[PDB]
DNA sequence: ACGTGCCTGGAGACTAGGGAGTAATCCCCTTGGCGGTTAAAACGCGGGGGACAGCGCGTACGTGCGTTTAAGCGGTGCTAGAGCTGTCTACGACCAATTGAGCGGCCTCGGCAC
DNA sequence: GTGCCGAGGCCGCTCAATTGGTCGTAGACAGCTCTAGCACCGCTTAAACGCACGTACGCGCTGTCCCCCGCGTTTTAACCGCCAAGGGGATTACTCCCTAGTCTCCAGGCACGT
């Protein structure tokens, strides 16, 4: 498990969020599983921009405006 | 009475895809009124050449690798060394790809 | 019930992930940025999730919901089929 | 009860392109995903096609220009050919 | 002896209800139909996917609501489907 | 002999067509079967949207001492308000200007 | 025909990114947003003429650039009639 | 509505030598030159809203064909 | 990983009908040419704003190490709910007759530009 | 105060929406089974964590020079109008051939066993 993010943290996590949309929701292990590999791959891709551009910026240390830039030409919500 | 021996469409198109799977899916989705006959052949040969060509592609990974078997990490690489591949396939997620 | 669960995404997995997608250096005000953008994210696909379960009538979810939420965002995942 | 896959006709293409290379049940998943995906893809620009021009028959017309919108460059090009060949070879075929 | 039919009467009838004293141009007219146009087909896709993952062959006011659902953003989603279930409750209560 | 003949829409109390919506429900290829409170269902949603659009639009017309409605009034709606933005943003206005 | 990426002028590249809210411009820039521009083009134009193509027609449509547009994901309101 | 010139003639040149390379003798229907300029404006009216922010970020003022490319590969846009 | 039974989905043959291919016609809309005349672009110049390299400082990040925490695993049990089968009834498709809604062409004059 | 044109109103017709009746079947509901999601517990050990510390790097400041912007002038080529030609899109009518549907048969693919 080299992208080891940890099982019980994360469905617990993802408990916590299901329970503002439906009360008393079950969740199958394959569910989960695939959550947690979007969750991943979304990240990696996140991070792949974020270094882009603090490199821009002539920088090394990626800053949270970066990821603000790559997510606002991205065009995800703030 | 005298039937002649059963010949699958895909033997008479040269594929190793079914043809009549094919047909029945797209006759069941709801894609038109009616389906012609060469359609599903169609399909099946475009559907059988994507295929080999990802196969290929991962086989040579795996051969690079030197292991006799195909893993999702070696779909992956063929997805992503390959610029058409890439640019068809860019924006899909392969489980365990990244990673084994 | 527990809640907060979002820390359960632990400083060293973000740096797990960011050294992955070829971050070398990480300021430290980059990991309550990391777990609200995946918090955000997290949300749209379990709502739209939960939506596909309610319409089914059923109490839990599938990883066909998952694999329906994630396609519909422009997010398609394989190996999840059967 | 019985769902359909494509893991036989995946498998037997596998053996033609490498005859001694097997393949893991993930990566099997992985092809079928692939497989469903881009039928689907295929199928539904060609339901358009067919609503654009007020046409009730999906035929091989509208499978070549659904390959030719969706698969880029080059791909498109052998996707064509081996459909092409295909078509003709069944024709011919009684 | 030939017709291309539009909603050009219904926005405007619809205009006339929210702004009585404001007209519209024909350009405009053409982006409404446009955005009516587009709206219906992204809600009738949506809903005939939701049929077919049900193994259901039949498209109901269930799965126009759920597909609103997932289209539509927040309020609106939440406006829409009050809307919808007004008119279709004052439908079956009539006769 | 029948009963005098009431449009769907009156039934519901609707300005939308709930027939022509029917129609192209049956005719558009999305199922086999189309229930009787989809259309109407569909028209309501359809009647809300174009109001609030109209609604929107027309206050941005009357803040420019405009009485008619123009493509540019349409972008502005469409542009200053967060839910439609979040619903139309990826749309482009002929004539609307590009902000 | 050759010479005709010219014809978008230096000019009107001011003038978009004057829109776009940019107030200082490279003399670096027009170049580069010819050939951005003449992709664009290159991609839309394919896919118009692959659905002109379909139709046994010899005329580019405004419904056929409206499809082309439509399956990259830009929705273009106001030329479907 | 706020004029936004791209001179018609120059871009009904260049869309005619584009299209040349995928169909010979084709015609062009007036208003389908006019839904591609219309889509030729917006997409770059767009970019350079995407570049001004990629030139910021920079501590610049000045939009120079980096961030054109970076605001590019953010985007997804084949180089 | 290979052999075997069976059972369900595919293939064969025939028929009816309507979808689509083809020919003919017309009229409309795209393409080309020519002249003038004017708005827009191209060009040169001068100045100053801004890009960029160099430098110093101090702060915050990466690494190492001993300690703490809680995840993972195996076992057990419980019980909800998903998937399947069977029945029956309401509901939507289909057809035929009726009629009013809606579309196109014409007439008018108002909100804007000059 | 004057002139423009485009948007609003009116009428005839015609075709698509409405109403009524029939019937086949899709789905809603009940009952059952048995699977898998959840909870607890004890133990271990991997991983997170908290602290110290050195140094790499972010950031502010400064100075130079280059190259963008604004302005005035000349050029050039878009554009509008008018005319002509002709290609080709849209419509209609006829025909024939291709696909749905039904019934029969069987052979390929899957669960079980070895």
């Amino acid at each position: 498990t080299e992208l080891l993010i940890r099982k019980l943290p994360f469905q617990r996590l993802v408990r916590e969020i299901a329970q503002d949309f439906k009360t008393d929701l079950r969740f199958q292990s394959s569910a989960v599983m695939a959550l947690q590999e979007a969750c991943k791959a979304y990240l990696v891709g996140l991070f792949e921009d974020t270094n882009l551009c603090a490199i821009h910026a002539k920088r090394v240390t990626i800053m949270p405006k970066d990821i603000q830039l790559a997510r606002r030409i991205r065009g995800e919500r703030a | 009475k005298a039937r002649a021996k059963a010949k699958t469409r895909s033997s008479r198109a040269g594929l190793q895809f079914p043809v009549g799977r094919v047909h029945r899916l797209l006759r069941k989705g709801n894609y038109s009124e009616r389906v012609g006959a060469g359609a599903p052949v169609y399909l099946a040969a475009v559907l059988e050449y994507l295929t080999a060509e990802i196969l290929e592609l991962a086989g040579n990974a795996a051969r690079d690798n030197k292991k006799t078997r195909i893993i999702p990490r070696h779909l992956q690489l063929a997805i992503r060394n390959d610029e058409e591949l890439n640019k068809l396939l860019g924006r899909v997620t392969i489980a365990q790809g990244g990673v084994l | 019930v527990l809640r907060d669960n979002i820390q359960g995404i632990t400083k060293p997995a973000i740096r797990r992930l960011a050294r992955r997608g070829g971050v070398k250096r990480i300021s430290g005000l980059i990991y309550e940025e990391t777990r609200g953008v995946l918090k955000v994210f997290l949300e749209n696909v379990i709502r739209d999730a939960v939506t596909y379960t309610e319409h089914a009538k059923r109490k839990t979810v599938t990883a066909m919901d998952v694999v329906y939420a994630l396609k519909r965002q422009g997010r398609t995942l394989y190996g999840f089929g059967g | 009860s019985r769902k359909e896959s494509y893991s036989i006709y995946v498998y037997k293409v596998l053996k033609q392109v490498h005859p001694d290379t097997g393949i893991s049940s993930k990566a099997m998943g992985i092809m079928n995903s692939f497989v469903n995906d881009i039928f689907e893809r295929i199928a539904g620009e060609a339901s358009r096609l067919a609503h654009y021009n007020k046409r009730s028959t999906i035929t091989s017309r509208e499978i070549q220009t659904a390959v030719r919108l969706l698969l880029p460059g080059e791909l498109a090009k052998h996707a064509v050919s081996e459909g092409t060949k295909a078509v003709t070879k069944y024709t011919s075929a009684k």
